């Protein structure tokens, strides 16, 4: 809360880039918007948006600039999670301790448990996070929480 | 550059007053006025010809770039974009294309199986 | 690495798909889907929702409804994480109805031996699979409750294991209705307790001829027969506190058997409610001699007895029974003269003879019977009388100063008789394995009716009641010791009250002085025996003055409410009814032992001497002599089926075992268990199991890791216990740490899901901006053109470039 400029601004510059791929015409629709954020930094999760706009169709309801803005300034707060947070939920799953999961396994929380990622996805980010298996089938979630957090663009 | 400052064949005074044209060019089809000419505020000379003729190509991009415009979105090299994409990239993308703006656009746009062929329609469209 | 499981351990004790390789289901849908209780049924998995006021309006599987339940009636079921298991005490939510299913859960998913703590519950599934076997028995030497799953032979070989090691003696209570196989147990195990008890010579086998476990229950009908099989309200209720006693080596080895008894229906012989048929074995026997006396077969007559039903056949019973005899302490000098001795019986049972047509006093009239009996037994049917009907007390000083007595007299003495006479069918039935050398003490496996509450109670019922929970105490104050230490034996400890004495209350209501069982008792030597007066006594305090117990309330099943008071232990409430107590409390004592001394018969002499009361006073000196014998040792607890009435050994019948276990001690024991601190689990267990409730909360030990997960979680310290190794939590707050975890992975999953979507679109960022350009260019473009083909100075540009 409390946009700076050199924040507000990469916002509506944003906005703008997604007010114009559905048309520009000073407004975006609302289900594209938690993908307005998502480029914008933040993490917010499908509730999240929902919970401030965030339609499921694709043009149900399309916000402009203003009435957008304020639903953004409040996805920031939003449960961002974290390596130990995330570090857990596969360890839960690592009968071993070792620091594994069979890839089988892991696309299934991905696409099974919580938010289902699209079956479209999960392939798409392993991939080109690229998650090559190992010998076993299996793979070690870790690296992979970092290389999901580190963002497409490392170091 | 001066393939331009041509013509003055076939138009028609001295810089062609008024029906430069019109003697000039209904022996073959079937002619329009007053417009083709009301719309020539000028008066005529070559003066600002590179003012109010053309210029009119503001925007007007080179047959290299708009053709690699198209490639962004078909970049398997594959030379072609699949119709409905770009029937919707246009009729409901950036500044939209009106039903008609379209319908025009697709009139001898080649297509075939469902696949159209930037790398032709720019040559076509200059 | 390792641990184990399975292999083929295929009692099956198997697996139901090992579990966590195929599982079903998760969030579960805990503040949502757990049990309503009800009544075909007991209760019910369903789902919740209502916000209501207010009840609810939600339900089941299956079926379903919109039916009302308020919260006293909710209970709710253990997450998965808390799906079939053993100890049971290890166990969120201990509630009434959440504790059956992981047993019914043992039925329909074959398997039904469970612990409850010490409570051994173990079912009928009467079908009899290889359970009982050696690719089973084959190890447990000293394994424990957690060294191999659940079945009886922890409570043998560490029953067993607790001997030897440790040191004292034995012990273990068994209960279980009439149904399971407690014929057995008692019966499955020796054949344990044994073949480790001789496989730590007498080869020739030919001392192999009666057996060992497979003989004493061979005395059984003769015991058994006095001994007990047919009741009423049941069939087949061995009336009488049993106890195979079998002695132990002072080398762990075994070294004798021994075995005595306690409270015998003597009643059952005077008083009897018809159906409620008197001991089987008089009709199993009423040829060859099947007389050599005194009348025969048929109630209609012979009284203290006025028949049989279904597959009883009282046949059988008789010769075959003569001769297993001959193999102990008798050569057919007592065998026979010993029957007579029983028939000896009947005889007073052919009732009166009169009084006066005023004057108190009362004729030998008959006498042509007692005669007989003056036969079989021995004496002179005059060798008494007078001292009978008008004797004369001993510094001598005869003397001879009420006719109603005498029908006591006797229903007095065929009791005391009966009585006598069984102590002395033990006496020697055990003789023959009796090789009494002695080499120190032993193990012990006790066995009595199990409390019983219904219809109807009287001065019956209240006995059981007085024995069983009077009984349990002694379990609970054991109970009271093995947290007592633990809590001890973990560096915690937090002192509380010896549970076993919150029944005392009770024990200490009748068994008290002035209880009532004195008010009662003396109250039978008073000739104003109205019963009226004893009623309304009994209170002149008691009722408002004690806070234990009460007036009858009202209703409850069929008929109406003919009731008469409530007394209440644990196993509930029960409203007894006094009528014919101070009648049947009933039992005097003689002159000469009234006589049946000498008759040069001691089949009826050293049965007697080697005063004028009740029943109670000597219950009591034998029910202590059963307690002061039994708070001096090493208890254990096993419990039986009753699974369902019509013995479909498929499975069920909630209500049927909602009843027993609402007695045994077992709901009593998670009413103890959950009053304290249960769930446990070494800091392990859980730093796993619970570290997604605090990830960001850790450094990244063990008990340190335990702790901040603890207290970042604002748990309520009250609620929680650090021993020293592990950690113990509340009723069911194990299950709060699973309604968040359960909740709060979700959440972290789709935080992840969601961090993996935005790395997505933050990638298809310049791809996508790039996107822009090239596509304004395009329409732009598209624009130029087509605004071109249409202008004119344009449209006609070189019809022809000159
Ligand atoms: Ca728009």
């Amino acid at each position: 809360p409390k946009l700076s400029q050199d924040e507000i601004d990469d916002l509506k510059d944003v906005f703008e880039l997604f007010d114009f791929w559905d048309g520009r015409d000073g407004a975006v629709d609302a289900f594209k918007l938690g993908d307005v954020c998502r480029c914008l930094g933040i993490n917010p999760r499908n509730e999240d948006v929902f919970a401030v706009g965030g339609t499921h169709k694709m043009g149900e309801k399309s916000l402009p600039f203003e009435e957008f803005l304020p639903a953004y300034e409040g996805l920031m707060d939003c449960e961002q999670g974290t390596f130990a947070d995330y570090m857990e939920a596969f360890k839960t799953f690592d009968r071993e301790g070792q620091g594994f999961i069979s890839g089988a396994e892991l696309r299934h929380v991905l696409s099974g448990l919580g938010e289902r990622l699209s079956d479209e996805e999960v392939d798409e980010i392993i991939n080109l996070t690229d998650l090559q298996e190992d010998l076993e089938g299996n793979v070690k979630y870790e690296e992979f929480v970092k290389k999901v957090m580190a963002g497409p663009y490392p170091d | 550059m001066q393939e331009m400052k041509e013509a003055f064949t076939m138009i028609d005074d001295g810089f062609i007053d008024i029906n430069d044209l019109k003697e000039e060019f209904s022996s073959l089809g079937r002619t329009p006025l007053t417009a083709m000419l009301k719309e020539a505020p000028g008066p005529l000379n070559f003066t600002m010809f590179l003012s109010i003729f053309s210029d009119k190509l503001s925007g007007t991009d080179s047959e290299e770039t708009i053709r690699n415009a198209f490639g962004m979105f078909d970049e398997d090299a594959t030379k072609k974009l699949n119709i409905e994409y770009i029937k919707d990239l246009l009729e409901n993308m950036g500044d939209n294309f009106n039903k008609d703006e379209m319908r025009m656009t697709f009139k001898e746009a080649p297509v075939e199986g469902g696949k159209f062929d930037y790398v032709r329609f720019v040559a076509m469209i200059k | 690495m390792n641990i184990d499981f399975n292999d083929p351990d295929f009692q099956y004790l198997a697996v139901d798909r090992k579990k966590m390789m195929k599982e079903q289901t998760a969030p579960f849908d805990g503040k949502k889907n757990c049990w309503v209780p009800d009544p075909k049924e007991g209760f019910a998995s369903a789902e919740i929702q209502s916000s209501k006021g207010e009840e609810i309006t939600v339900k089941i599987v299956s079926d379903n409804s919109t039916r009302t339940v308020k919260k006293d009636d909710i209970q709710q079921m253990n997450p998965p994480k808390f799906e079939k298991l053993e100890d049971m005490a290890n166990m969120t939510y201990l509630n009434e109805a959440s504790v059956l299913n992981n047993l019914r859960g043992r039925y329909t998913a074959g398997l039904i031996y469970t612990y409850s703590g010490l409570f051994c519950i173990a079912v009928n599934p009467y079908r009899r699979l290889p359970i009982y076997t050696d690719s089973v028995i084959a190890k447990y030497r000293g394994k424990r409750k957690t060294e191999i799953p659940p079945h009886l032979f922890s409570v043998a070989d560490n029953a067993y294991q607790n001997m030897v090691t440790d040191r004292e003696n034995q012990s273990c209570l068994i209960t279980g209705e009439s149904g399971a196989g407690k014929t057995e147990n008692t019966k499955k195990v020796i054949m344990y307790l044994a073949k480790v008890a001789c496989a730590v010579e007498e080869e020739e086998a030919d001392q192999k001829k009666g057996s060992l476990e497979d003989q004493i229950i061979q005395a059984n009908p003769v015991l058994e027969a006095y001994g007990n099989a047919k009741t009423t309200r049941n069939n087949n209720s061995s009336r009488f506190g049993k106890f195979i006693r079998i002695h132990f080596g002072p080398t762990g080895k075994i070294a004798g058997a021994d075995i005595e008894t306690y409270l015998l229906e003597k009643s059952r012989v005077t008083y009897q409610q018809s159906a409620e048929r008197n001991y089987h074995i008089f009709y199993q026997i009423c040829p060859e001699l099947n007389e050599v006396m005194l009348i025969t077969p048929d109630s209609g007559l012979y009284s203290f007895i006025n028949l049989t039903v279904d597959n009883i056949d009282d046949v059988e019973e008789f010769k075959l029974c003569d001769e297993a005899f001959d193999i102990l302490g008798f050569t057919k000098e007592e065998k026979t003269s010993m029957f007579k001795c029983t028939a000896s019986i009947l005889h007073m049972g052919e009732m009166k003879f009169k009084q006066r047509p005023r004057e108190e006093q009362a004729e030998s009239d008959g006498t042509a019977e007692a005669e007989k009996v003056a036969f079989l037994c021995g004496i002179n049917a005059g060798d008494l009388l007078k001292a009978l009907l008008k004797p004369k007390v001993k510094g001598t000083e005869m003397v001879t100063k009420n006719l109603q007595q005498v029908i006591n007299s006797v229903g007095a003495l065929s009791k005391s008789l009966y009585d006598r006479m069984f102590n002395w069918l033990v006496k020697r039935v055990n003789r023959t394995l009796d090789t009494k050398a002695k080499r120190n003490y032993y193990i012990g496996v006790l066995d009595i009716a199990g409390f019983e509450i219904f219809d109807f109670n009287s001065f019956e019922q209240l006995c059981i009641n007085y024995t069983n929970e009077r009984l349990q105490q002694f379990f609970n104050h054991h109970m009271f010791v093995l947290e007592q230490e633990e809590y001890k034996k973990e560096g915690i400890q937090w002192e509380f009250i010896d549970f076993g004495m919150d029944l005392q209350m009770c024990i200490d209501l009748i068994e008290k002085p002035m209880g009532i069982l004195s008010i009662l008792e003396e109250e039978c030597m008073f000739p104003k025996a109205d019963d009226k007066s004893f009623q309304d006594y009994s209170y002149q305090n008691h009722i408002g003055k004690n806070r234990m117990f009460t007036k009858p309330g009202k209703p409850t099943r069929p008929n109406q409410g003919h009731a008469h008071f409530e007394l209440h232990h644990y196993a509930g409430n029960v409203p007894y009814s006094i009528a014919g107590w101070l009648d049947k409390n009933k039992d005097p004592i003689e002159n000469v032992v009234s006589l049946l001394a000498v008759s040069k018969e001691p089949l009826v002499a050293e049965l007697f001497r080697a005063a004028f009361q009740t029943i109670s006073a000597v219950h009591r000196e034998s029910l202590n002599k059963l307690m002061k014998n039994l708070y001096s040792t090493h208890p254990h607890f096993v419990r039986c089926i009753i699974p369902n009435e019509l013995k479909q050994p498929g499975l069920v019948d909630a209500e049927l075992v909602l009843h027993q276990l609402q007695c045994n001690g077992v709901l009593e024991g998670i009413r103890i268990c959950r009053k304290g601190f249960p769930s446990r689990l070494i800091y392990s267990e859980f730093k796993q199991r619970y570290s997604i409730l605090a990830p960001n909360a850790i450094p990244q030990d063990g008990k340190t890791v335990s702790e901040k997960i603890l207290t970042g979680l604002q748990m309520d310290p009250s609620e929680y216990r650090l021993g020293t190794t592990k950690v113990f939590f509340k009723a069911g707050v194990l299950g709060n740490l699973e309604e968040m975890r359960d909740e709060r992975l979700s959440k972290i999953i789709s935080m992840f899901q969601a961090h993996i979507r935005g790395y997505l679109i933050r990638k298809a960022y310049k791809k996508l901006q790039d996107q822009r350009i090239g596509l304004s260019v395009i329409q732009r473009n598209i624009r130029k053109w087509l605004v071109l083909r249409n202008w004119q100075w344009w449209k006609l540009y070189a019809k022809v470039k000159p």
